[PDB]
RNA sequence: UAUAUAUAAUAAU
């Protein structure tokens, strides 16, 4: 009862509820969840709402690292309205040469909290221009390292900027 | 960060603009904010509109009164975000 | 310069 249904993230542009049940049910049981990726109308935002009934699947599942679609998954237990929209998100500009998402997620990982942080790839979409992201749950570490806006990075700086609220 | 606050005109054709809003939700009370604008880069998003009323108190009478009403292809959504 | 979400949201630089 106070736990249970989680909130699939990071699903990939491409995923039906039978296949994600299909592919979580290798957990535990399921009972019911309502995914909204929908590749027969087109496409809509890509998460998943996983009613598990036993509470346990929840804490392996978000405590476990997986992928669908081979692209990249955030799941996670259902997160308080509130909570989610005090959580804050930057983008970052410019990147080592060669970095991968290890570093770079555990770069940031020290100060502010790291709640959903990650490099971007060609892979993802085809875009490896270049670039970074980083989600605290809050917005005080975002002013925080925002007076640090280039930081020290690998071998290349890295130019902070906010996820796009100018602010 | 309340539930209603602001009105989000997305499926709408360029029939009804910043003039027809203006007055299709302000049907009820004063407003605040009116913005319009189209899908240049992103190439989907047709007759897109935000609507800002004076609180929940104008917001409570247009949103619960007008929110979602036959209009466009897809109704009128309550919206909410506000800007300092 | 770019981002896959709480079933919903235009522009900018």
């Amino acid at each position: 009862k106070e736990s249970c249904k989680m909130f699939i993230g990071g699903l990939n542009w491409d995923t039906t509820e039978d296949n994600l049940r299909e592919y979580f049910g290798k957990y535990g049981t399921v009972t019911d969840l309502k995914i909204m990726k929908d590749p027969a109308t087109g496409r809509s935002r890509g998460f998943g709402f996983l009613s598990f009934e036993k509470p346990s699947s929840v804490d392996e599942v978000v405590k476990t690292q997986h992928i669908l679609d081979g692209k990249v998954i955030d799941p996670k237990r259902a997160i308080p309205r509130d909570e989610q929209d005090k959580t804050g998100k930057i983008f970052v500009g410019g990147i080592g040469p060669d970095v991968r998402p290890k570093e770079f997620e555990e770069f940031f990982s020290q100060w502010g909290t790291i709640i959903d942080a990650q490099l971007m790839l060609d892979k993802d979409t085809g875009q490896s221009r270049g670039f970074g992201f980083v989600t605290y749950d809050s917005a005080d570490a975002v002013d925080r390292v925002c007076q640090n806006k280039f930081i020290d990075f690998k071998d290349r700086k890295i130019e902070i900027k906010r996820a796009e609220p100018r602010h | 960060n309340p539930p209603s606050r602001v009105v989000y005109l997305g499926s709408i054709p360029y029939d009804q603009t910043e003039e027809q809003i203006l007055d299709l939700c302000s049907n009820v009370g004063p407003v605040i904010n009116l913005k319009m604008m189209f899908d240049p880069q992103t190439g989907r998003s047709k007759g897109y509109a935000f609507i800002e009323f004076r609180d929940l108190e104008s917001s409570a009478s247009a949103v619960r009164n007008l929110n979602g009403y036959q209009l466009g292809s897809r109704f009128l959504k309550c919206g909410y975000s506000s800007n300092s």
